[PDB]
């Protein structure tokens, strides 16, 4: 379980940061943090993998980061389509499994 | 045209079993690890199981530990999940997600403990447990 | 035979990588493992401590330098802006991916602009195909001869490495082996 805020808010053109705090065995063990864009009513798509690599298809607004045991994300110039949720993903060797985040309902004013 | 269609939906009773098939076309199924992930209605995402390159390494979630069983078939390119004795909390939407082609090893021993996330995702079987 | 690629003084930028074959020799393969000096050592098709079979015709070793969190794009699949416009290794892969840190070698306080990566390409790169051209991209407008003005982008961009960057941004040197026979 990775600690993630319940909802973040931002007017268009602004810059919204979706934080994510994990444990010392979840992110601080040294496994990468990925982010997913789940629109409501659609299977999620991998937004950023490997803490910085944006795949082919996502625009240049989703930055992505990682710092110690707590990663983050940043959306600059957010528009009226980013209504989706934004989870996390990592590995936990103490649980021998793949963990997820909690969900951050990003709403555009 | 990569896709992943999965079947096995319906409403069942607490205390019986089900099976979730999941087709795969357009890509090489016999080289990529595969996951199962579920999502409680309105709640967050959760991880269930994983099946390795050929079928040797299987790691399960914290909640399905002792109730679930994952298999695969490289002849028809189809992943299988066997949920045994479904509780009243296993209702979700079950996503069949492509893992990564990663099957590395240093000093011989292959392993599945990776970093890489799930590239393409399925559509969802919405099984429901009720009385 | 490969104390010449894993220990080379000046490495290549990723858009112009140096495909080097090695043949007609007894390949050691026992100095690559049993050494803890590698950050990532990921071998995909054939395993280490088994590759003493007959690959003495055309073993290759592709070397470049990329940033730290872009090491994840040198796997089969795993698209991005390195595995699409700079260096795409195929899906059915058999070599090993080797990458160690080079923070003390390839970092300047002002910033190394000799290292580059091709940001703008018309189509995606094919498996093991290189492009070194410098052509103005003409992204959205009616194309022109190239003045680098509005909507006219330079097809390369530097990294600008620095000593006190994060571990995801520190320069990593990647060497990717590839074995094929006749
Ligand atoms: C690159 O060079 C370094 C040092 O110049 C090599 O590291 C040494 O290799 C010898 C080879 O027998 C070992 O005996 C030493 O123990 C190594 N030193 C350390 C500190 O590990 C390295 O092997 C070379 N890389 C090659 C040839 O791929």
């Amino acid at each position: 379980v990775l600690t993630q805020p319940p909802s973040v808010s931002g007017a268009p053109g602004q810059r919204v940061t979706i934080s994510c705090t994990g444990s010392s065995s979840n992110i601080g063990a040294g496994y990468d943090v990925h982010w997913y864009q789940q629109l409501p009513g659609t299977a999620p798509k991998l937004l950023i993998y490997g803490n910085s690599n944006r795949p082919s298809g996502v625009p240049d607004r989703f930055s992505g980061s990682k710092s110690g045991t707590s990663a983050s994300l940043a959306i600059t110039g957010l528009q009226a389509e980013d209504e989706a949720d934004y989870y996390c993903q990592s590995y936990d060797s103490s649980l021998s499994g793949w963990v997820f985040g909690g969900g951050t309902k990003l709403t555009v004013l | 045209q990569v896709q992943l269609v999965e079947s096995g939906g319906g409403v069942v009773q607490p205390g019986r079993s089900l099976r979730l098939s999941c087709a795969a076309s357009g890509f090489t199924f016999s080289s990529i690890a595969m996951h199962w992930v579920r999502q409680a209605p309105g709640k967050g995402l959760e991880w269930v199981a994983v099946m390795s390159f050929d079928g040797s390494i299987k790691y399960y979630g914290d909640s399905v530990k002792g109730r679930f069983t994952i298999s695969r078939d490289n002849s028809k390119s189809t992943l299988y999940l066997q949920m045994n004795s479904l509780r009243a909390e296993d209702t979700a939407v079950y996503y069949c997600a492509r893992g990564v082609q990663g099957y590395y090893d240093r000093s011989g021993y292959y392993n599945l403990d990776y970093n890489y996330g799930m590239d393409v995702w399925g559509q969802g079987t919405t099984v429901t447990v009720s009385s | 035979p490969f104390g010449e690629v894993f220990n080379a003084t000046r490495f290549a930028s990723v858009y112009a990588w140096n495909r080097k074959r090695i043949s007609n020799c007894v390949a050691d393969y026992s100095v690559l493992y049993n050494s803890a000096s590698f950050s990532t050592f990921k071998c995909y098709g054939v395993s280490p401590t088994k590759l003493n079979d007959l690959c003495f015709t055309n073993v290759y070793a592709d070397s470049f330098v990329i940033r730290g969190d872009e090491v994840r794009q040198i796997a089969p699949g795993q698209t991005g802006k390195i595995a699409d416009y700079n260096y795409k290794l195929p899906d059915d892969f058999t070599g090993c991916v080797i990458a160690w840190n080079s923070n003390n070698l390839d970092s300047k306080v002002g910033g190394n602009h000799n290292y580059l990566y091709r940001l703008f390409r018309k189509s995606n790169l094919k498996p093991f195909e290189r492009d070194i051209s410098t052509e103005i991209y003409q992204a959205g407008s009616t194309p022109c001869n190239g003045v680098k003005g509005f909507n006219c982008y330079f097809p390369l961009q530097s990294y600008g490495f620095q000593p006190t960057y994060g571990v995801g941004y520190q320069p990593y040197r990647v060497v990717v082996l590839s074995f094929e026979l006749l």
